[PDB]
């Protein structure tokens, strides 16, 4: 026996993410206390508290997303190389150990992909399978229909629900209530696969709760940016040049990525989490939190530096400095986007940062959040770590698939670049004025 | 019609006041002739597919999709004993009706001119302020609403008549789909009646409180000025509870 | 003789179940499993689990001491609500909190405990969820976190009139509920307030209650042991 | 229906005045028209399953689950001789009734409007202050309660009529399960009538005391002011005994 | 654990809030000396169990 | 450093999530057994043997 000492755990090492700053825990009054009275929109405010988290210093750039696209391209090319249809070289797909123990089939990224000049006929065909050439202009570009990322996510919060306990007796703690064997709990999950025809089949399965696999969601998402937004967002404008060169020019490498939908942003965050975990060694028992889109409460708290006296990501109430320089990239004048120097999104970090060290929280590109949009969502969310999370069913009405957008963009008026103004967009829609940055819950004491 | 995801979300979005350590039931008269309150009034009569709150309520009652209960003075009981029979509601209030050409979704045939969509000019809102045990915050929950028809009293004078009690859970699914405009300065139909009630955008004065004597404000306030004074006093009491909950603004240290 | 077989693993899902529409699953995953939370109060513990822990502590203590013949020791236990309130207020009837002053902050503006000071403002005292033990000043008796952090179980059964029905000396309202008893009879008193409580509930005189089989992300406990002193 | 654990716990919570060295019996009148006393009044008439104290008593008497005894002037005798017959209590007090459709838990058929749950606006509470021999502390025990009907005196004027005596032991099990709200500023039903009586939350004036002459205050206090003065004097006597018990606040040393 | 001496105290508060609608209830009592944990039980201490 | 049967006995108390593959102590297996003697009830006058 003895006394009551502690059973301590082995200390862990926390890898600080690259390109991120630390936002401390705190409290803020979300929303605006006073209304415009000419926009006819009532003022809604709510005080909340959030915990510390890592946040990207800038919005995701074209190069950072091109890294994701290139990873998808390389993985698909390697999968095709070690395939009977295109190649057949099994060296691209490890299926055994050095000792001969059968193991999970996985790609061998150690061996380089064959060069186009140095690769054989089958290798050339496998490489070309992921490209599309315009029959008229003879331009070879990655085929968007082939750039699909597959990934799975476990619903920890849904699995922890008392109603979702895998034992019926554990679903109700009130001893006055008896457990009914005929009671079945219906659960919904997302699954996706590739049929023999090569098409992506996605569906929402609704079935009685029986196992942990009921909380696993699988997605296959085409992740190539929708560069046509420039043309579609602006009729009667000469904006096809940006549709041709924005995501494909080296000069735009450090500019924020646009044309990315909510689903594509989630896929990018999942890929980033997978990459980070693959590139680190963790002590036994270590658990890390994945990269994710910020909640709208987290975004508003970070943008205003955790101070309720700020309407913008800067202390002053004015939109310019003492010398008349604008503090962000938006539409300051009527038909005048260039009053701040930039017409379309500018290079990230072109203005001053926050007190938190964040760039372009107002203007440039509007930013996706993980929060589902509701006209009364500030009232429906919780007081601590507020979140309104909805996983829409594939056959749900389109109206239920809207997600909150924060910050305002290069084409927005000063009203919409306020840190309290909420916008929304459909989860499958990419725009030339919407980008995103990621956050990561930080284990801090 | 609703998916499993939608049902789970909606069940997650409901307000539960089961273990609240503090409760207060308040009755408010919301007058539709005031700005920020006419949201439930527009349009006074149906405009194509556009109906106000009472038009929707009457249309749902003409079907069998909404159960309403008699407005009894002193108390509310939403039991089958007090469930209102639609046929014995129209002739009671002098609403001319005709036999229906379809027994499905139409118990009787009523013309829009007969329906008192524009006559109903006030509502009784039964709110419950509660203190959440787990979260330690104050919230408001709507329990029922009563439309008030304001026709012309026989022999002269005006007379306001409550019609019936509509439990909010019964009408919530139907009004969460009707998009409305919240202002005259902005005619975008971006909100719903459900958002209007949940956000507490209506402005009414208190006419009754759940007290131990079952007394209403009118029983001890003779004049309208005194009624307004008593409503202001009760509102000050509620705001005082809310303010006294917290201490961050007490700088006497 | 009463025999119990109690599942004693903490209910880590409390974080998810106490706070709908919040991102609290991180605490359901890390709070009891992270080495950084080692010195933080244990939550998600039920009254029965706390009793089992106290019994195990008594057995462990007995197993490691040599006792002269005839020596009978008292076991570890949850405090009575009267004992808890006496210890929290330093045995002084002029104290409303576990400190001398009536305010909630020092002269320099620092809060005296970890609770919810502001509206939607948990972090005004520097901590949102429970903080590491001994993060504030102790009692005159030398006790930490008697107000805030986690509310604490007591052995007293809850009755709306329980102060009147207890004794004057060593007050205790003890009930061993039957398995088939109505659920309303299985409530136990809770004291102190937690990280999510307004200043009213961290007062040493306020009484809360919880069902004996329910664990919460804001209810912990500490043990007491009757001392043989002269 | 109770468990052995519950029976043992309950019999452990009963107050015993067997060997008290000091006793005093006091008959107080509690007026239901005062806040902190209307706890026994709400609701004046049954609101669904919600009933006030007299509604519960009347319903229990309509069954055979409660024995009540006649209110005699001068003394109380809870013996089978004085047991009240429900039949010869409705006509004596003008309560209309019809033959019961069932003989199980229904002696007769009385409508809610006929049951005088709102007319009973006062109670007679018979308390016993006692000194505990083993513990050396003062406590109050409830012996009986008498509902007083406050109807209208015939030929004008008002008239208060005590109805019957209800020994507190008989009614204790039934009122220990019904939850009520103790305030108009907090409508949470977190307490019971048994808690209300056991905590002595009622405020009444002493109308009688046990004395060697069997005198009620009304026989030597001719006016309400003098009755209030006498009640204050007797309350001062009780508080004086309680205070003189102890010497911990006497700094004359 | 620290030692808590025997003594007496008036449990409860004499004055209520009047906005919470909860009447004040107070009772003086006495308790004997006992050991009490300096802090509430931590994660590691329960992990030992 | 154990054997096959030892590994089985050790794993008997652990549970692995089939999806995410995390091995944690099975809550349904962490059960503590203990007895308590009711001294106060045994000392009651009515409970004399
Ligand atoms: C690369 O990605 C593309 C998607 O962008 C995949 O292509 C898709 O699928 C093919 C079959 C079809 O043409 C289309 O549907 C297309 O969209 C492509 O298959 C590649 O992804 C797949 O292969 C990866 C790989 O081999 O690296 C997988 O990566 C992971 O695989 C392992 C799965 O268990 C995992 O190992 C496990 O975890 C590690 C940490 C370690 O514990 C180890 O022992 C475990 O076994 C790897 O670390 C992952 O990198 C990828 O999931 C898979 O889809
Ligand atoms: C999503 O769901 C579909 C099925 O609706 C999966 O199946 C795909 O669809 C078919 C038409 C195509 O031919 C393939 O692409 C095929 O893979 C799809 O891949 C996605 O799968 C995900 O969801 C599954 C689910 O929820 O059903 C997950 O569980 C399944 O796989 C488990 C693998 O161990 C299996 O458990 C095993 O079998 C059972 C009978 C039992 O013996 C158990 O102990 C075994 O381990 C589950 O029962 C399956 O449901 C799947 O893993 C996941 O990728
Ligand atoms: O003394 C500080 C002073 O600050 C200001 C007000 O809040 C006063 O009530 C307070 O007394
Ligand atoms: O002198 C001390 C003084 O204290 C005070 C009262 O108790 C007085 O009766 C007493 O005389
Ligand atoms: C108007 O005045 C009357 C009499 O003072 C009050 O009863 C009422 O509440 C209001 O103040
Ligand atoms: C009023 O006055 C009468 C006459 O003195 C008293 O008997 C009574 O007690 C009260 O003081
Ligand atoms: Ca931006
Ligand atoms: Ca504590």
């Amino acid at each position: 026996g003895g006394e009551l000492t502690g059973a301590k755990l082995s200390s862990w090492n926390e890898p600080s993410p690259f390109g991120m700053i630390q936002v401390p825990r705190g409290s803020i009054v979300l929303g605006n206390k006073e209304a415009d009275s000419l926009w006819g929109i009532p003022a809604e405010s709510r005080p909340i508290s959030v915990d510390a988290f890592w946040m990207d210093r800038t919005e995701i750039t074209n190069a950072q997303y091109r890294q994701f696209v290139y990873y998808v391209r390389d993985s698909i090319i390697r999968e095709r190389l070690a395939d009977p249809a295109y190649g057949g070289n099994e060296e691209y797909k490890i299926t055994e150990n050095k000792f001969g123990e059968p193991v999970t089939p996985h790609l061998d990224w150690s061996k380089p992909i064959p060069s186009e000049k140095r690769a054989t006929e089958e290798e050339i065909a496998a490489i070309n399978s992921v490209y599309y050439t315009n029959p008229v202009t003879h331009d070879r570009k990655l085929n968007p229909d082939q750039m699909v990322y597959r990934y799975e996510v476990y619903d920890y919060r849904s699995a922890a629900l008392r109603e979702h306990q895998l034992k019926a007796a554990k679903r109700n703690l009130n001893t006055d209530i008896k457990v009914d064997p005929n009671a079945v709990v219906m659960i919904s999950k997302d699954t996706a696969f590739v049929d023999e025809s090569g098409n992506i089949i996605s569906e929402t399965i609704t079935r009685p709760l029986s196992s942990e696999y009921d909380f696993l969601n699988t997605y296959i998402v085409p992740i190539y940016p929708d560069e046509t937004c420039w043309v579609n967002d602006f009729p009667n404008a000469r904006t096809e040049i940006y549709t041709r060169m924005y995501f494909n020019h080296p000069g735009y490498d450090d500019y924020p990525v646009v044309g990315i939908s909510w689903e594509q942003a989630q896929a990018f965050c999942a890929w980033r989490s997978e990459f980070f975990r693959k590139g680190i060694r963790l002590p036994e028992g270590q658990i890390m939190d994945d990269f994710r889109l910020p909640t709208e409460a987290e975004w508003e708290y970070a943008a205003r530096m955790g101070d309720s006296n700020n309407k913008y990501p800067w202390s002053t109430e004015d939109l310019r400095t003492g010398r008349g320089c604008f503090l962000g990239n938006f539409k300051p004048g009527e038909g005048d986007y260039t009053a701040d120097g930039h017409l379309i999104p500018s290079r990230v970090s072109s203005f001053s940062p926050n007190d938190f060290g964040l760039y372009d929280m107002a203007g440039n590109v509007a930013e996706w959040t993980s929060t589902a949009f509701s006209e009364s969502g500030l009232k429906q969310m919780s007081d601590i770590n507020p979140e309104l999370e909805y996983k829409a069913a594939l056959t749900d009405p389109y109206i239920l698939k809207q997600k909150v957008v924060r910050g305002g963009s290069w084409k927005d008026v000063a009203r919409f670049i306020r840190s309290a103004t909420r916008s929304h967009e459909y989860q499958n829609v990419g725009r030339s004025y919407i980008g995103f940055r990621c956050v990561r819950t930080s284990i801090a004491f | 019609t609703l998916s499993n995801r939608a049902q789970e979300f909606n069940r997650r979005l409901t307000q539960k006041t089961d273990n609240a350590p503090w409760r207060r039931v308040v009755y408010r008269r919301v007058d539709l002739m005031e700005e920020s309150n006419a949201v439930l009034y527009y349009p006074p009569r149906p405009i194509g597919d556009r109906k106000n709150l009472f038009s929707t309520i009457f249309g749902l009652i003409n079907s069998n999709s909404l159960d309403v209960y008699e407005y009894l003075d002193g108390f509310e009981a939403f039991t089958d004993q007090y469930k209102i029979k639609f046929q014995e509601f129209l002739d009671r209030f002098g609403i001319y009706y005709q036999p229906s050409t379809n027994k499905n979704a139409e118990l009787f045939k009523v013309a829009d001119s007969d329906i008192p969509s524009a006559e109903v000019k006030a509502y009784y809102v039964k709110e419950e302020w509660y203190f959440t045990p787990t979260n330690s915050d104050v919230d408001i929950k709507i329990q029922a609403i009563c439309p008030i028809m304001t026709g012309q009293d026989e022999f002269g004078e005006v007379r306001n008549q409550p019609l019936f009690w509509i439990p909010y859970e019964n009408i919530r699914p139907y009004i969460a789909r009707e998009r409305v405009m919240l202002s005259s300065l902005n005619n975008t139909r971006n909100s719903t009646i459900d958002d209007f009630f949940r956000l507490n955008l209506y402005k009414g004065d208190i006419v009754k409180t759940e007290n131990l004597h079952n007394r209403a404000l009118a029983e001890y306030c003779p004049t309208p000025d005194s009624m307004k004074m008593e409503s202001k006093r009760i509102d000050k009491e509620l705001q005082g509870f809310r303010d006294g909950l917290f201490v961050t603004q007490d700088t006497t240290w």
